[PDB]
RNA sequence: GGACUUUUACUUUGAAAAAAUUAGAGUGUUCAAAGCAGGCGUAUUGCUCGAAUAUAUUAGCAUGGAAUAAUAGAAUAGGACG
RNA sequence: UAUCUGGUUGAUCCUGCCAGUAGUCAUAUGCUUGUCUCAAAGAUUAAGCCAUGCAUGUCUAAGUAUAAGCAAUACAGUGAAACUGCGAAUGGCUCAUUAAAUCAGUUAUCGUUUAUUUGAUAGUUCCCUACAUGGUAUAACUGUGGUAAUUCUAGAGCUAAUACAUGCUUAAAAUCUCAGAGAUGUAUUUAUUAGAUAAAAAGAUGAUUCAUAAUAACUUUUCGAAUCGCAUGGCCUUGUGCUGGCGAUGGUUCAUUCAAAUUUCUGCCCUAUCAACUUUCGAUGGUAGGAUAGUGGCCUACCAUGGUUUCAACGGGUAACGGGGAAUAAGGGUUCGAUUCCGGAGAGGGAGCCUGAGAAACGGCUACC
């Protein structure tokens, strides 16, 4: 038989169910960027983990360790050529720091309504969708 | 199947191990050829890679070799003596290798004519010029020389019949013959 | 419907395990020695068929017997299995005397012939020298490359008694 | 094979293809409503002999086959159609009728489950015995 | 081995090796040896000895060819061959801790050697020679 | 069991051929040939996979059956045929020659030479030992049996071929100092020098490795392939010339082109 | 090359540990899971970068270390050294 | 990516479990189900049983064409049947068996067989043909047939070969052998010999009985081309004379490649309510042979009394094929792996065996159940 297609999990369900404080942390985001599912929140926090995950295991390397340089670039290369991480914070571990919310401003969601262009991060959802 | 696996046979430790996998050809083994005496007749048996294998049973013009001087002309076998392996083949009278047999032995006697001639135990000139040349070379031991009196000869298979079909071996000589001779007459 | 073996001696049948000879070897291939039922070649009542061969005629004619005469279907096909099929040596080179046969659709009818194997013939003469020719050339350039190599045994052996 | 039943008729309009959207329709089932109904596949259709059921790709109508694949879904009876709206078929009326009856159960207990699924199989062997 | 060699029933001899009884050099039986490869080298009282033993490293038509092992030989009880026993420590990757194994080898010695139980040994494996041995020994330390 | 597997499955293929996991489900099993399975490289591979010349397996046997191809001069029409190292490869049109040679990476590279110098072949001596009659033969590294050999040549050298009958026509010793290449490791395709010998007898002979920017390393000896007087290559080499470079090394030569 | 460093454990490095999977560099599959692709301009007869790297525990191989922890070194000297 | 909450009391602090919570490439199942991409899937229970169909056949310029097949001066194009060759030993499926077995990594063959590929490699042959041997023979086909029935086959009549069976064709030197006619290859089998390799005086390897050579004979005498297709150049002393080129098929040996068979070290889950086990019938070893492709108690004869075990043998269990791997993961761990790759085993259960380089084959045969 031929290979297997592989395959991964984006995202990643929370621990305790009905803490308020993550019920209404999570809904400020939504209405502040137009989304629907918790789990498009949950896709971004399992993201931001499985990069703090690398960027922890970084760091206890002790600096000029190949590895730590060369993919702590290459994080970094990727953070602010997205502009979830800013310009100046391109230094090594400001990458600890990013809460979800640089990411859901770099959606192109956020964009369509920060330049102008929608009125309503609900109304630039829809005007994305519609081709 | 006659198998030849260790896959039988308990480990060893002492312990019945299980039946995996049936017999395979490649571990197999045959029936031993029992090769006797006279009417010479030898069998094919085709043996891995296609390769033949000739299955002496009942064979008789058996080449030899002395070989203290290098010989081995085909002379007929008369029987078997001894056997280091059982005396059921004594008195079987079948040959394998290590066997020790009795040899007609006249082609010998009819070549020490031929290179020095004495003989035992009672025409160009190219050979005349090289008959005394070759001196010191008649020195037999009492114990080779006693049997042309008797004319069989005694030697032991060094080639194996089962395989090979032609059965070849050498004659009996020095300490050899000595060991061999201690038991011949230690049965007697 | 079952056979009778050549030499089986029963009046009775039996089962026999076949390899290629007479009641069997196909349909299977490679042998494959399925075992079947055959007869035994003693006759009895219990017979549907005997097959017979004519060999001493007798007195009167049988319908089946002297009129009816079917022919051979092929002839020799091999030099000298046509050179003495009339006793001809080898010093008749045929060609002439194979035979040819007719057959008429669309009016030009041209007979077909055998194509007789064994054939003295060019190239089978030209690739009999040409065999033998490749023989020897490659045996001089063996014997000689072989030499050629023996001129080291010089020069190697001026290193170690050229040396002092 | 034990116990599949070959669903066994007539066609009277239209087609019959192996792999089909039929509609089977019990003498239940009226067209307005949902009722014995099923809209599932014609595995295969075959033209019947004795012993030999030749298969067949399709077959057209005024001629008589068998459907396999179709038996899980029937009770006794049934109208295959593929109109939206086609009504059932006429029901049968025949002259004898399921009356002589008897009492069964198992010898043995274990088997109660084996006799109950064969008294539903027992039922579409005869067009009959309840 | 003893009673010279020829307690057998064979006649027992290196094959293929002549004692030719028509020049007296008076060795009187020529001695067929070779060194053994990998440093060790034959002993004297293999080179001097008259012993048979098909399966010697040095006398016989035996090579020595894969891994080289040390042991020390716990039972010294039948004829020409003995049993070692190696041992070592199994990691157990839980505990980051280690327990005490050991393997026993049967092993071939050549008539060459003298050895006592005790004796740690040198030994490097050979072709099947039996259906327990596939080593034999080489050194006494 | 039962006999020699006629099949190979993709994923069971070699890394040096680089397929796509998906594509189909096999890979093409390299035939009987000159050097072995693993480090072949089948004809199929190297018409469609780099030169990208075919598509189908169907075009190669569509196009080795008009005789366009031949390695080492023969011509050589088995889709499946087994070239590896060392080997050279003519075509009829494009006039235009290919020799099989390592990149670092340790997978064959596509490198052209002359439509001369293409008339010689390199191999690694292996077998050194008299034949029948007392003929004494070397084998190559390609299965090559060559007669009649300069004598004290020796195991381990390597010899130039001139691929119109099986000629020896020079010989470079195998010793401290000279050129060589990587054919096998975590190391496989790099070159350089030579500076020491682990004799190591009953085992593996480690043999030290020094490259143009002084990087050592040790392959085992059956990994090192002796190329000639250093600086001085006894064969066209592809651009890349063995060397090898840090992981961040390689980031820094893209961006140089911005 | 003729006699051995008593002999082990541990640890450093190296080669070894198939491919896939995992980790992970690169690449706008329109994103993504993926895949190992792809990238630069001419109304066409080309140019060009990739297909990394790593953890791949044991046991074995090669190796640097000589702490730690065992072990043999002469005492009826039959001992070293010549 | 290092989190706990509810429940024993009148109340308290504990122990401590039950319950809760989160994931599961983890099965099942209920309700619900619009788009796109990806894609597991009769493993678990029953390695239980199977209707029907299919899953292995194969042709070139180049083994055999007289189809009474087509198409139109031995044959000649195309070409069914049949012979010959090759393949059917891969693949695919399943995981029943199997616990030192398999398997993984790591060794070994100085312990063996090997189709094929690739590369090297071969003047010699009679005890009355070589311008070319025999029917030592037959299929398809013709025709006569049996049986309810099968890929059943008989009886009679032809004819091919790269099928089967044969066998003559050579120089030129020498070494022998009777001022000179014949015998001198290779492989089978034996035995002896060299294989030096530590200085002055009458070849390879860590290592060999290695490669190789030499002597003396042996053999139901192995191979050493009576084969095809495309071309037709050259020679003059112009004759089916003599020559010659690019290919196809085949063969002994050696190498190689794909393999394989054995094999060294270390490593398995639960169980002592398994503590001894193995050896009369091979258990551990010794000599000898036999047998094998070859080592080996693999088997046999003779002998010896050995071999394993609390550092857990032996036995029992596994709802156990091993492995790469999967799930959960602060770290350590826990649980799994029938299943895309690798290795292995099996083809209803057992055994046996033909063919062949390769099978103890199952879409092969034989027997029992
Ligand atoms: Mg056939
Ligand atoms: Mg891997
Ligand atoms: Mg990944
Ligand atoms: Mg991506
Ligand atoms: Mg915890
Ligand atoms: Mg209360
Ligand atoms: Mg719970
Ligand atoms: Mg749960
Ligand atoms: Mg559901
Ligand atoms: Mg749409
Ligand atoms: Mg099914
Ligand atoms: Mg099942
Ligand atoms: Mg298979
Ligand atoms: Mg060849
Ligand atoms: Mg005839
Ligand atoms: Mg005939
Ligand atoms: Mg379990
Ligand atoms: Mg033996
Ligand atoms: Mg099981
Ligand atoms: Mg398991
Ligand atoms: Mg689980
Ligand atoms: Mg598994
Ligand atoms: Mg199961
Ligand atoms: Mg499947
Ligand atoms: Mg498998
Ligand atoms: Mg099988
Ligand atoms: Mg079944
Ligand atoms: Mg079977
Ligand atoms: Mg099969
Ligand atoms: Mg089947």
């Amino acid at each position: 038989p031929r290979a297997p297609r592989t395959y991964s999990k984006t995202y990643s369900t929370p621990k305790r169910p009905y803490e308020s404080s993550r019920l209404d942390a999570e809904l400020k985001l939504a209405g502040e960027f137009g989304l629907k599912n918790k789990k498009e929140i949950y896709r971004i926090s399992f993201q931001l983990s499985k990069i703090r995950r690398a960027a922890r295991d970084l760091l206890t390397r002790d600096e000029k360790d190949p590895k730590r340089l060369f993919e702590g670039n290459a994080l970094i290369r990727r953070l602010v050529r997205v502009g979830v991480l800013s310009e100046d914070k391109k230094k090594l571990d400001y990458v600890l720091a990013l809460k979800v919310e640089d990411f859901l401003e770099r959606r192109l969601q956020t964009q369509v309504y920060k330049l102008g262009l929608a009125k309503s991060v609900h109304h630039a959802r829809v005007l994305i969708t519609q081709r | 199947g006659i198998s030849r696996d260790s896959r039988h046979k308990r480990s060893a430790t002492g312990a019945k191990r299980a039946q995996f996998r049936k017999k395979r050809k490649f571990e197999l083994g045959r029936q031993p050829a029992n090769t006797k005496i006279g009417a010479k007749r030898i069998h094919s048996v085709r043996t891995r890679g296609g390769n033949k294998k000739y299955r002496a049973l009942r064979i008789e013009t058996g080449n030899f070799s002395w070989a203290s001087e290098g010989i081995s002309k085909k002379t007929r076998i008369a029987g078997v003596v001894y056997h280091p392996s059982n005396n059921e083949l004594v008195r079987t009278n079948t040959l394998t290798k290590a066997a020790i047999v009795q040899i007609d032995a006249t082609p010998f006697r009819q070549w020490f004519e031929a290179h020095y001639g004495q003989t035992l135990g009672k025409k160009s000139k190219n050979a005349e010029r090289k008959w005394a040349a070759r001196a010191a070379s008649a020195k037999i031991e009492s114990s080779v020389e006693s049997q042309f009196s008797a004319g069989r000869l005694y030697a032991c298979i060094s080639s194996r019949p089962g395989q090979s079909g032609r059965c070849d071996g050498y004659i009996l000589e020095g300490e050899e013959l000595a060991f061999y001779l201690r038991r011949l007459t230690a049965k007697k | 419907g079952f056979p009778m073996k050549q030499g089986v001696l029963l009046p009775t049948r039996i089962k026999l395990l076949l390899t290629k000879n007479v009641s069997c070897y196909r349909p299977r291939r490679d042998g494959e020695r399925k075992r079947k039922s055959v007869r035994g070649a003693i006759v009895g009542p219990d017979l549907a068929v005997l097959a017979l061969v004519i060999v001493k005629k007798g007195e009167q004619e049988l319908e089946g017997l002297t009129d009816t005469t079917v022919p051979k279907r092929l002839g020799p096909k091999r030099a000298n299995n046509i050179r003495k099929f009339f006793g001809l040596s080898k010093e008749d080179d045929v060609r002439d005397f194979v035979i040819r046969r007719e057959v008429t659709k669309g009016e030009k009818t041209y007979t077909k012939a055998p194509k007789i194997q064994r054939l003295v013939t060019p190239q089978r003469l030209q690739r009999k020298r040409h065999q033998r020719a490749l023989k020897v050339r490659n045996a001089q350039a063996q014997r000689e490359a072989a030499a050629e190599y023996a001129q080291l045994l010089a020069k190697r052996l001026s290193e170690r008694k050229a040396e002092k | 094979d034990k116990g599949r039943f070959y669903a066994f008729g007539r066609v009277f309009a239209g087609t019959v293809k192996s792999g089909q959207k039929v509609r089977i329709q019990g003498p239940n089932y009226v067209p307005g409503k949902k009722d014995d109904l099923f809209i599932k596949a014609i595995q295969r259709v075959v033209l019947m002999m004795g012993r030999f059921v030749e298969p067949i790709d399709d077959c057209p109508a005024g001629n008589i086959i068998g459907l396999v694949g179709i038996d899980q879904f029937l009770l006794k009876t049934g109208t295959l159609t593929t109109s939206e709206t086609a009504h059932n078929m006429k029901v049968m009326k025949f002259s004898v009728s399921p009356v002589v009856q008897v009492a069964v159960e198992v010898k043995n207990a274990n088997d109660l489950p084996k006799l109950v699924e064969g008294l539903k199989r027992l039922s579409k062997s005869d067009p009959c015995v309840l | 081995t003893e009673l010279t060699v020829q307690s057998e029933r064979a006649f027992q001899k290196q094959p293929h090796i002549f004692n030719n009884p028509k020049v007296k050099t008076s060795k009187r039986t020529k001695r067929w040896y070779k060194n053994a490869g990998l440093g060790f080298k034959t002993p004297k009282t293999a080179i001097e000895g008259s012993y048979i033993d098909k399966k010697c490293p040095f006398t016989g038509l035996v090579s020595i060819r894969g891994k080289i092992l040390t042991g020390t030989v716990v039972s010294t009880k039948m004829h020409r061959t003995i049993v070692i026993r190696r041992a070592y420590l199994h990691y157990i990757p839980k505990y980051n801790r280690y327990e005490k194994r050991h393997k026993n080898v049967p092993v071939h010695v050549s008539p060459a050697f003298r050895v006592q139980v005790g004796d740690i040994v040198t030994v490097g494996q050979c072709r099947p020679i039996s259906k327990t041995v596939r080593f034999n020994v080489v050194k006494v330390s | 069991a039962r006999g020699p597997k006629k099949h190979l499955k993709r994923l069971a293929a070699p890394h040096h051929w680089l397929l796509d996991k998906l594509s189909g489900c096999y890979a093409p099993r390299p035939s009987a040939g000159p050097h072995k399975l693993r480090e072949s490289l089948p004809l199929i591979v190297f018409l469609r996979n780099r030169l990208k010349y075919a598509l189908n397996g169907r075009e190669v046997k569509a196009i080795l059956m008009q005789r366009h191809v031949k390695v080492d001069g023969k011509v050589r029409t088995d889709t499946t045929y087994p070239a590896g190292f060392m080997d050279v490869i003519t075509l009829d049109a494009t006039n235009e020659n290919f020799r099989l040679v390592y990149d670092v990476k340790g997978r064959f590279a596509v490198h052209r030479i002359t439509d001369e110098e293409a008339s010689y072949k390199l191999g690694k001596v292996k077998k050194v030992q008299l034949g029948k009659k007392g003929v004494p033969y070397v084998v190559t590294h390609d299965g090559r049996t060559i007669r009649y050999p300069d004598p004290n040549i020796k195991v381990n050298d390597t010899v130039k071929i001139d691929l119109a009958s099986g000629k020896i026509t020079d010989f470079i010793k195998f010793d401290a100092g000279k050129l060589v290449y990587v054919t096998g490791g975590r190391n496989l395709g790099r070159i350089g020098t030579i500076v020491h010998k682990e004799r190591h007898d009953g085992g593996f002979d480690l043999v030290h490795i020094k490259d143009s920017l002084d990087n050592t390393f040790v392959t085992r000896l059956n990994n090192v392939f002796v190329i000639g007087e250093q600086g001085k290559p006894y064969i066209s080499l592809p651009k890349g010339k063995g060397i090898k470079l840090s992981i961040a090394e390689e980031r820094d030569r893209r961006r140089a082109q911005q």
